[PDB]
């Protein structure tokens, strides 16, 4: 039941702009025991799977730009592009890691014009 | 490159038949790696099917739990999808992905197959 929410569905940028978009999960993704919060970013182009960018909130995976920063923690999360490059239009799901079923958000969907 | 993720499925399948899929994986132990099934649909979205941890443990998601089914072979370095009682509502991208430590990477997630149950 942990349900994952994202926003807004859908925005346009322009490039060279802050992008933020949000997560929030109806319970608290934070395993007290370790302080790590359970949550994943992805980005998924054009008829391609999607690609991990940041998990445990803020991590960010190997070959992702220092320009997505993840932030956040407890319930609320949020994906941050300090300044959107064009290559960057794409959908951006987060899915929760915590408890089984690890949902996944809705999707943001990012028109870079 | 040198780590990949290829699923195989059927492609198309006749409803109430059973769904079977194989992530081969490269360039990791799967004792050292947790392997994801998951599913995409335009209509569905991301659904998280289960999931078979390095050291034996399987979950499933609470919904399809009674038509799945999720195994693996460290070996053969396969890991496995079984769905029963297909229906056309089944139809999706099949996913499988691994996260795990002392790669090039965290996770690797693989090239999808289309299942179209129809």
């Amino acid at each position: 039941d942990v349900v994952m929410t994202q926003t807004p569905s859908s925005l346009a940028m322009s490039v060279g702009q802050k992008v933020t978009m949000s997560c929030k999960s109806s319970q608290s993704l934070l395993n007290i025991s370790n302080q790590k919060n359970y949550l994943a970013w992805y980005q998924q182009k054009p008829g391609q799977s999607p690609k991990l960018l940041v998990y445990f909130a803020s991590t960010r995976e190997s070959g992702v730009p220092d320009r997505f920063i993840g932030s956040g923690s407890g319930t609320d999360f949020t994906l941050t592009i300090s300044s959107v490059q064009a290559e960057d239009q794409a959908d951006y799901f987060c899915q929760q890691h915590y408890r089984a079923p690890r949902t996944f958000g809705g999707g943001t969907k990012l028109e870079i014009k | 490159g040198q780590v990949q993720l290829v699923e195989s499925g059927p492609g198309l399948v006749a409803p109430s038949q059973s769904l079977s899929i194989t992530c081969t994986v490269s360039g990791i132990s799967l004792s050292r790696y947790n392997v994801h099934w998951v599913r995409q649909s335009p209509g569905k979205g991301l659904e998280w099917l289960g999931m078979i941890w390095g050291g034996g443990s399987i979950e499933y998601n609470p919904a399809l739990k009674s038509r799945l089914s999720i195994s693996k072979d460290n070996s053969k370095s396969q890991i496995f999808l079984k769905m029963n009682s297909l229906q056309t509502d089944d139809s999706a991208m099949y996913y499988c992905v691994s996260y795990g430590y002392g790669g090039d990477r965290f996770s690797y997630w693989g090239q999808g197959t289309l299942v179209t149950v129809s």
